[PDB]
Parts: structure tokens; C-alpha cells; sequence
């Protein structure tokens, strides 16, 4: 294990059921930045 | 929940939901206050009296309302307490809102409340 | 070249769309339900700090007043309220689609009723009673949540039926009455006329209008056609509108989610904070609370003052372009539609505005030898309003915009000075 | 330092040559067909009747402009000269 | 005078400039880097913090698309590129 | 000092939200400008 961030997602009953590890890749950071799980089509700016 | 659960809360970090410690059921915690309030007054220098406007009850035919008074009715937009209603037509004077305008009429003098015009009628035959 | 001149021979009617935002939604907030809830310490606590709710709510009292003036500065202009006609021909101009319809219930026309199927609101009515919000629960409903938190939202003045009934005034008026220079006493006039008269306008002759009124009539059904199927199809033609309500939904939706925020203290639950500490201890975590969640609403309130003005801005382009498009003739480059500008009709969608510029577009230029000035007897000749045109056989006087070659003649020339003084001057005769 | 501490400029999306292009074809089509009431498609004309055209639109007789075209001609040359001369002397033309 | 009326006799051919701004700088601003540095300790305190900058990053990107959409807006509004003409006289007006 | 330098950055971008409107006023009007006074000839008194 290592210290990391990580967004989880609670369904309907209360479960976790998906999550999104922030440090994968660029794509990854991109969806804790926005917190969501789907990204439109386009450019973003992400960290430094 | 789960046996190790006792707690639940919402996205804004408020505790919305327990668990009873005696007979274990789940419970849902909701707030007391709610509902959005408005004051309608010709000016305290005319008078003292004024009307009250509640746009999330429906007081059609255990309501939330501070005092009911005398010609309380529903428009478009909520119950309306302490205005008469008229079924003539005027330019607004005070904007209610949904159509409706709130004005100070002799009946002594009172508040009611109306649809406001929206301009002269006319007909050109082609 | 210095020789030729490319004239038109032929033109076509084109109606083009231009959607406008006019108001955005207004918005009250209940600084003590936000920041403190239920809680009586809190609310003690916020009495002795000092808190500015008075401030917050005069702007945006100011800001809720605004939009109202801006609806009622874009769609009031005409004091009469013009009966919408039984027939709805005027001599071929179909006007059936942008009228209401006496047969089907609905108030609006056509065209309305498919420009507010393609915004998308989630918050309709104003009302959402307290049984409601504690019945559902499980929903998690996000105005449910707003209105716990004391952030409520007002209904506009004016209903969507009164717009669409001063649209349908507006169209009637235009129908039957046309309006020159403002909106005074309606002097009647067949349509034919009016569109005859609107040709002398743009410089066309009014006999162009008659002799072609039935192609003329049905390019303008084409165009109302192909306006109702491109709306039809989904797309994006009305993305303003749809922004406007996404960005004040957004605004409120974080104004929610920023109740989480700790600011420094040990915890963002008032009533962990009030269970596990007495008073002098507590007081510390409660004001660093108080703190941020006024920062916090002073934030949405200073955006809400900047988008306000933006909607402010293009309330009164808007205005203006109702004026002197739809209630008159604009001879402004590009201001109404793209072309030469004919008329313009008014539609309501949701907290927009949508203009249906009719304008006319020259089509299938022709090429042909041109000169300055005509050398006749001795004399320069120059033509009054037109141009010198050589169709391969002769020299005639047409006009820029349309081709339609004339006579040289004593009537539509004038003479000065001689030949040697014009640059490129031609000889040829001059008739009576 | 500024990007020591994370503030970033970013490029606009249109270079100066494409800007510089998009005004170059505005004047030459001014110059070859000079549209009236909007771009649409364009007619070419040859300039001093195209001149003559806009002295009958601010109410003045073609043979004004037809008679006098040297001189005119002469005149418009001289001012573009002095604005380029005004602009290569140091100044705050350009304050905004 | 309820009796006279001056008339021109001549005229003259001016040229003027008018300067205005279109767009400005767009500009991007990294959160943790400008309040934290490269400390993961302050990181980590800003997580518990709860900040409010995607919200700026969603402002200032709103602003540099505005940029763009001024520059459009502006000059490209002809669809036809005008090739440059190799004369630059049209009757004695020169372009140069 | 996280919340000092978070205020510095909230007045920043509200500066530049300000001057961003500002910048579009000046450019609504030199496209008005383009189109009424390069694209065509205008009658308006002291326009262009
Ligand atoms: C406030 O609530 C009323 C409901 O009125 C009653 O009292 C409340 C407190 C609750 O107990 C309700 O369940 C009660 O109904 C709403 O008015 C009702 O709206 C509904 C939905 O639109 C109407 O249902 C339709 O109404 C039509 C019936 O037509 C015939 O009957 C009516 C009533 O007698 C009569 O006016 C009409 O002439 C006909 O004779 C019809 O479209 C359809 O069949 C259906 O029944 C219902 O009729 C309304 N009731 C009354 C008494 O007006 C209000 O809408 C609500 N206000 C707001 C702002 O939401
Ligand atoms: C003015 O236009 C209306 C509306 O016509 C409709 O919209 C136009 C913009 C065009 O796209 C038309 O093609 C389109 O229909 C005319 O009234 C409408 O006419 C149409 C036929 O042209 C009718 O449709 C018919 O309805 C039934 C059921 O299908 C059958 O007879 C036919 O199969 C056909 O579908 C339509 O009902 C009718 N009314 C409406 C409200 O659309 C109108 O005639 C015309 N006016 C004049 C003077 O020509
Ligand atoms: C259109 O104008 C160009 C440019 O002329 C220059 O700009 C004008 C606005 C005026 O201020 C002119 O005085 C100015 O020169 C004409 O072409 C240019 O002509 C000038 C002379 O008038 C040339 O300068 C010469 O160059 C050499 C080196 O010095 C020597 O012959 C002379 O000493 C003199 O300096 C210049 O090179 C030339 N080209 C350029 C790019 O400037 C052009 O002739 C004119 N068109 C017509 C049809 O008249
Ligand atoms: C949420 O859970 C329900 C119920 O799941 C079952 O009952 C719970 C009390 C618990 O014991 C679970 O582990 C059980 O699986 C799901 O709805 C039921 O799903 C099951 C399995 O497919 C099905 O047989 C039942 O008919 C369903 N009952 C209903 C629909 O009333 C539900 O799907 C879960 N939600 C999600 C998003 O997964
Ligand atoms: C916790 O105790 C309660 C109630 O305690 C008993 O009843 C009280 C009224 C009082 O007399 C106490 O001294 C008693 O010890 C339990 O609730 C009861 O649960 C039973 C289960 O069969 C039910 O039949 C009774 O009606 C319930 N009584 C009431 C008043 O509702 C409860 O179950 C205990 N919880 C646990 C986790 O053991
Ligand atoms: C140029 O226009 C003239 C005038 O209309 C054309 O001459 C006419 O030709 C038609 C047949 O095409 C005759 O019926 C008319 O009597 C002619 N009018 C005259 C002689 O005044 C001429 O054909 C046109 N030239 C071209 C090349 O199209
Ligand atoms: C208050 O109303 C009275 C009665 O019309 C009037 O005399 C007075 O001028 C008004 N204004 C005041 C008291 O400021
Ligand atoms: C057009 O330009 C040519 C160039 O050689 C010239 O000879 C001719 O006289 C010009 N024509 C006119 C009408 O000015």
C-alpha cells in the first residue's frame, strides 16, 4: 500500500461499487479534479 | 446499514440519517424550518396592516402559516393571507409575481390583489 | 479589371434565426438557515459577530428587479394588443406557423411550442411543499436540498402565456397593420403592399414584387419550412439558453456542497462541534464556521452581480433590435440578418428570444462591359442613379443591384463639361 | 517566477500571420469588389466607379468625383502618407 | 441672418484612425502550487481545508474562451479568402 | 496562510472577471464597426 488519493462512488443501497485512483494517469487526475466519473469531448487544463 | 454503522450523512456533511440503539430501526432526521415567506405593506406610514405571501403551501379548499386571517386564497404564486380578491383587471402596482400585482383600493381602504392588464384591447379587421 | 462590371440577374428570399438571452432566474437567500440551520447557540453566535445578510440580499433584491425590467423592456413595446386573425394567407404568405393555433389547446405557435421542448429545466412551478420533500427523502432531490439550506428561487412577473400573447400581438400587428417608423396607430395595408413598399425600401422596383408574388410567396413558405424541420431535428441552435440555465443551477448546486467544508476547524457539523464542547471551546470552531460560509455566500453573490450585468447587456441589444427590426426597416449592414433587409417576426422561448430575419439575396450575376460617361455630340453624359451597360449589341442604364437594362435616354442622364476631361469616356448616341 | 508559483499564460488559438491574412483579404476585396450592404458574393468593379458610387450615396454628383479624379486620387495618397509618417514618430497613439 | 445661407465651394479627403482592444492575456492558475509549494504536508492540510478553486479554474477558463470568441468575432466575418492583387494603383489611389 | 493566499487568488479572478467584461463591451463594438463601416457605407453621424 501507498499513501494515495482515491474517489469512490456509494450506489442506491449504500455500496461502493466503482473508484477512480487520482494518481493513474493524466485522464484519472482530470476526473478527481472535476469529480465525475464521465468527461465531455475537449482540452483541459490539469495540474503542473 | 451495516452492523458497523450508526451514523449516516448526506453531501453536505449533515447528519441525516441514525440508527435507533434500542430497537435498531433506521431513522431519516429532516430539518424544522422551510418555506419561503414574503410581505406585502402600503407603507407603515398608510397603515399598520399588511398581507403575507407563503410560496410553498397550498391553501386550496395543519397549514404552515404563522396566523390565518380573514380572505386567505391560492394563486399562482402560493397562499396569499390578508388581501381581497378582485376579478378586475389593472396596471400593476405592486408585482406579486405569476401574473399577479397587489395594490391598496377603498373598498376605509384595503389590499387586494388582481391579474395585471397587459395593454389596451383592439381589433383591425384586415 | 477596369473594363467589367458583375451584375445579378436573379434574387431569393432567406429567413435567417438569431437567438438572444433577455433574464436569467432570480434568487433570495436566508443567511442564518445557511450558515447556522436549527441551531439557537449558532444564531446567538452570528447575532455578536456581526454578519452583513442585509448587504447580500439588497443586491440581489436589485439583481430579481432587474430581470423583470429587462422581460418587460424586450416584449412590451406595443400598447395594443392586436386579435389574432381567422386567416392566416394575406394574398400566399403563409403566417400559419408562427400564430397560434385557435383548434389546438396550447396558447403558442408552433414554432414556440419546438423551441421550449429543446431546453431542458429541471425546476418548473415554484412550489415545492414540505409533505412533498419529507415523502420523498430517498429521491435526494437537489431543490429539496437548496430549500433546506434556505436558498429559494422566485417566479418571473410575467408568465410564459403573457410573452406568447405580446409575441402573438407583435406577429398580428406586423400581419396587417406593417408599422413604418414605430409602433403609433395601425394604418392597415394589404400585404402585398407592404412587401412592395418594403422593396421600394431596399431599391427595387415595386413591379419585381408583382409580376413574381406567387414564386416570391412560395420561397417564403420554403424558407418558414426548412426554419420549422432544422428545428425540428435535435441540435445545439439554442445552446445560450441552455447555458444560462445550466450556470445558475451550477451556482446554487456548489453554494450546497461547500456546507462540507471544515475552514480550518475541527469539524463542519454544527452539532458534533455543539455535543463535544461547551461553550468557550465551541465558540472558536463555530466562528472559524461562520467565517467561511459568509465568504462563501459573499462569492456566489459577487457572480451573480457579474452575469447579471452580461444579461443586462444583451437584454437591451435585444431591445433594441425589436425596435428597429421587427417594427421597422434597418438599413444597418449585418444588423438584421445577413442581406438586404426585409422584415423580421418575434418568437418567445424559454427566458430568450428568438428573431426570424426575412431578407433579401441577389443571385446568378452576369458579367458585362462597362464605361464612365458617354460621349454624345460633343458632350459627356453621366447617369443620375445606375450604370453603363454594353450587352453585346448596345449601350443601356441598368441598376447595381438588379438587372434590367433601359434606354439611354434624355431622362435618366445628365450632361457637364466635354469629352476630353473623363478618363475611359465612350462614344455613342443619346436618344429623346 | 511566476511559473515557480503555478500562474500560466496560455497562447490565443489565431497566430498574427492568420490575423494579419484575414485583414489582408478584407482589403483587397474592398479594393477589387468593395461589397455593399454585406459580404455575400463579390462583384467586381473597377475602384474610381465604385468611388463615384459612394459620392452618390453622401449626395453628390458622379461628375464630381469622374472630373476631379486626379486630384482626389492625390489627396487620398498624401493622408495615407501622413498617418504613416504621424506612426513612425514616438507617440501614445496606441495608450489602449 | 433670416436672409443668408453659406454654401460650400470646396472640398477636401481625410483619413482617420480609431484604436480599439479586442481580446486580452488568458491566463490558468494551478491550485496546491501556489498555496502549498512542493510540501505535501500543506497538501494535505488543503485537502482537509476544503478549497474553492475549481471554481476559479472554471471562471478564468470561461474568460479564455471569451478571448477567442472576441477574436473571431471580429475578424473573420468574410467566408472568402481575397487573394492579394499584384497591382496596387486602381486608378491612381495607391494601396502599397 | 492557506487562508490568506485563498482570498488572494478569490480577488484576483474577480478583477479578471471584471476586466474580461470589460474587454467584451470593446469588442462587441469593433465588430459592430467591421460590419457597418469596412462591409458598407454608414449613414450615422460620426460612426465611423
Ligand atoms: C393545490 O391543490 C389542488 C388540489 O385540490 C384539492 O385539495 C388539495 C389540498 C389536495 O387534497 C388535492 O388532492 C385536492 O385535489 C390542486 O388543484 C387540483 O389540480 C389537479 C391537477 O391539475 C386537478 O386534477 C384535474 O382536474 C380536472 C378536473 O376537472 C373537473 O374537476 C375540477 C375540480 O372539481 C373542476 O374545477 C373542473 O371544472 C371539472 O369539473 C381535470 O383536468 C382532471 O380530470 C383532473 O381531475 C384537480 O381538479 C384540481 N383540484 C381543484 C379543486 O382545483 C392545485 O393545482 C394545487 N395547486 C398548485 C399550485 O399546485
Ligand atoms: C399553411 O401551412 C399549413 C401547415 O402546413 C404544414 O407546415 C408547412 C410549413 C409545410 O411544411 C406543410 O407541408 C405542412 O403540412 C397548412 O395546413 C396543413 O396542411 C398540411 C398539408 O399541407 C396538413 O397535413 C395533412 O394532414 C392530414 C393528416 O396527415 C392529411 O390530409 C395529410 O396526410 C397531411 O398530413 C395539415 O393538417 C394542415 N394543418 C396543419 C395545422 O398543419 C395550410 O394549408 C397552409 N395554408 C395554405 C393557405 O396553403
Ligand atoms: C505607391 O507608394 C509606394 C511607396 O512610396 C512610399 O510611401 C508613400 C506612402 C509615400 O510616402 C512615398 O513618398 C514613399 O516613397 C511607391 O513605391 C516607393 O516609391 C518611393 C519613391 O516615391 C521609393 O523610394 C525610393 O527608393 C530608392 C532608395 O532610396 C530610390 O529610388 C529613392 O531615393 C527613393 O528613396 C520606394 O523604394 C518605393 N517602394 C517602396 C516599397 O516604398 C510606389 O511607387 C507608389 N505607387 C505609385 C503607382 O505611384
Ligand atoms: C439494492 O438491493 C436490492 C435488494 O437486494 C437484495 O436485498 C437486500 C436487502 C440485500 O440482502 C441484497 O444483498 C439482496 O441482493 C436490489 O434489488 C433486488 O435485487 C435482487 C438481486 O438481483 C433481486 O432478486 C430482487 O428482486 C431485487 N428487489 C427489488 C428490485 O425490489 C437492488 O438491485 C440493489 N440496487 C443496486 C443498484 O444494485
Ligand atoms: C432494550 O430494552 C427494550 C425495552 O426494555 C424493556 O422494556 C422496557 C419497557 C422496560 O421495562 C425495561 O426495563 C425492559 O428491559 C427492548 O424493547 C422491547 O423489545 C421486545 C422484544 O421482544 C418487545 O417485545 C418489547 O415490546 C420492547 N419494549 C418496548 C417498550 O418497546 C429492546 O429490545 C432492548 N434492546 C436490546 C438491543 O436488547
Ligand atoms: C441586348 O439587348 C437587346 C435589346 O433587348 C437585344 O436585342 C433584342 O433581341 C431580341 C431577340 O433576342 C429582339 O426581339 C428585339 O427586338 C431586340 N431589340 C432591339 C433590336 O432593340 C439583344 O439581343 C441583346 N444582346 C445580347 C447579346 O443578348
Ligand atoms: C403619508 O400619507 C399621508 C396621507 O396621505 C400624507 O399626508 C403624507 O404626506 C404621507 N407621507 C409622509 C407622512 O411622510
Ligand atoms: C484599363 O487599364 C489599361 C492598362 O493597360 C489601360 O490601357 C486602359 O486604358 C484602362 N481603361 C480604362 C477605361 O481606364
Amino acid at each position: 500500500l501507498k499513501p494515495t488519493k482515491f474517489m469512490l462512488k456509494y450506489d442506491e443501497n449504500g455500496t461502493i461499487t466503482d473508484a477512480v485512483d487520482c494518481s493513474q494517469n493524466p485522464l484519472a487526475e482530470l476526473k478527481c479534479s472535476v469529480k465525475s466519473f464521465e468527461i465531455d469531448k475537449g482540452i483541459y487544463q490539469t495540474s503542473n | 446499514f451495516q452492523p458497523f454503522q450508526q451514523f449516516g450523512r448526506d453531501v453536505s456533511d449533515f447528519t441525516d440519517s441514525v440508527r435507533d440503539p434500542k430497537t435498531s430501526e433506521i431513522l431519516d432526521i429532516s430539518p424544522c424550518s422551510f418555506g419561503g415567506v414574503s410581505v406585502i405593506t402600503p407603507g407603515t406610514n398608510a397603515s399598520s396592516e399588511v398581507a403575507v405571501l407563503y410560496q410553498d403551501v397550498n391553501c386550496t379548499d395543519a397549514w404552515r402559516i404563522y396566523s390565518t386571517g380573514n380572505n386567505v386564497f391560492q394563486t399562482q404564486a402560493g397562499c396569499l393571507i390578508g388581501a381581497e380578491h378582485v376579478d378586475t383587471s389593472y396596471e400593476c402596482d405592486i408585482p406579486i409575481g405569476a401574473g399577479i400585482c397587489a395594490s391598496y383600493h377603498t373598498v376605509q381602504k384595503s389590499i387586494v390583489a388582481y391579474t395585471m392588464s397587459l395593454g389596451a384591447d383592439s381589433s383591425i379587421a384586415y | 479589371s477596369n473594363n467589367t462590371i458583375a451584375i445579378p440577374t436573379n434574387f431569393l428570399i432567406s429567413i435567417t434565426t438569431e437567438v438572444m438571452p433577455v433574464s436569467m432566474a432570480k434568487t433570495s437567500v436566508d443567511c442564518n438557515m445557511y450558515i447556522c440551520g436549527d441551531s439557537t447557540e449558532c444564531a446567538n453566535l452570528l447575532l455578536q459577530y456581526g454578519s452583513f445578510c442585509a448587504q447580500l440580499n439588497r443586491a440581489l433584491s436589485g439583481i430579481a428587479v432587474e430581470q423583470d425590467r429587462n422581460t418587460r423592456e424586450v416584449f412590451a413595446q406595443v400598447k395594443q394588443m392586436y386579435k389574432t386573425p381567422t386567416l392566416k394567407d394575406f394574398g400566399g404568405f403563409n403566417f400559419s406557423q408562427i400564430l397560434p393555433d385557435p383548434l389546438k389547446p396550447t396558447k403558442r405557435s408552433f414554432i414556440e411550442d419546438l423551441l421550449f421542448n429543446k431546453v431542458t429545466l429541471a425546476d418548473a412551478g415554484f412550489m415545492k411543499q414540505y409533505g412533498e420533500c419529507l415523502g420523498d427523502i430517498n429521491a435526494r432531490d437537489l431543490i429539496c436540498a437548496q430549500k433546506f439550506n434556505g436558498l429559494t428561487v422566485l417566479p418571473p412577473l410575467l408568465t410564459d402565456d403573457m410573452i406568447a400573447a405580446y409575441t402573438a400581438a407583435l406577429v398580428s400587428g406586423t400581419a396587417t397593420a406593417g408599422w413604418t417608423f414605430g409602433a403609433g396607430a395601425a394604418l392597415q395595408i394589404p400585404f402585398a403592399m407592404q412587401m412592395a413598399y418594403r422593396f421600394n425600401g431596399i431599391g427595387v422596383a415595386q413591379n419585381v414584387l408583382y409580376e413574381n408574388q406567387k414564386q416570391i410567396a412560395n420561397q417564403f413558405n420554403k424558407a418558414i419550412s426548412q426554419i420549422q424541420e432544422s428545428l425540428t431535428t435535435t441540435s445545439t441552435a439554442l445552446g445560450k439558453l441552455q447555458d444560462v440555465v445550466n450556470q445558475n443551477a451550477q451556482a446554487l448546486n456548489t453554494l450546497v456542497k461547500q456546507l462540507s467544508s471544515n475552514f480550518g476547524a475541527i469539524s463542519s457539523v454544527l452539532n458534533d462541534i455543539l455535543s463535544r464542547l461547551d461553550k468557550v471551546e465551541a465558540e472558536v470552531q463555530i466562528d472559524r464556521l461562520i467565517t467561511g460560509r459568509l465568504q462563501s455566500l459573499q462569492t456566489y453573490v459577487t457572480q451573480q452581480l457579474i452575469r447579471a450585468a452580461e444579461i443586462r447587456a444583451s437584454a437591451n441589444l435585444a431591445a433594441t433590435k425589436m425596435s428597429e427590426c421587427v417594427l421597422g426597416q434597418s438599413k444597418r449592414v449585418d444588423f438584421c440578418g445577413k442581406g438586404y433587409h426585409l422584415m423580421s417576426f418575434p418568437q418567445a422561448a424559454p427566458h430568450g428570444v428568438v428573431f426570424l430575419h426575412v431578407t433579401y439575396v441577389p443571385s446568378q450575376e452576369r458579367n458585362f462591359t462597362t464605361a464612365p460617361a458617354i460621349c454624345h455630340e460633343g458632350k459627356a453624359y453621366f447617369p443620375r442613379e445606375g450604370v453603363f451597360v454594353f450587352n453585346g449589341t448596345s449601350w443601356f442604364i441598368t441598376q447595381r443591384n438588379f438587372f434590367s437594362p433601359q434606354i439611354i435616354t434624355t431622362d435618366n442622364t445628365f450632361v457637364s463639361g466635354n469629352c476630353d476631361v473623363v478618363i475611359g469616356i465612350i462614344n455613342n448616341t443619346v436618344y429623346d
